[PDB]
């Protein structure tokens, strides 16, 4: 679930599930 | 950024929450 290499859509879904109603921001090129 | 911490290296709940609003 969370403790692994998370890339692309896989990383985005993890953020979605963890952050919930708080929402989140995804920035590839930081 | 998040890609370096969670994609190229192993992710963690601690780090993921740094990106929640």
């Amino acid at each position: 679930f969370v403790n692994q290499h998370l890339c692309g859509s896989h990383l985005v879904e993890a953020l979605y599930l963890v952050c919930g109603e708080r929402g989140f921001f995804y920035t590839p090129k930081a | 950024g998040i890609v370096e911490q969670c994609c190229t290296s192993i992710c963690s709940l601690y780090q993921l929450e740094n990106y929640c609003n």
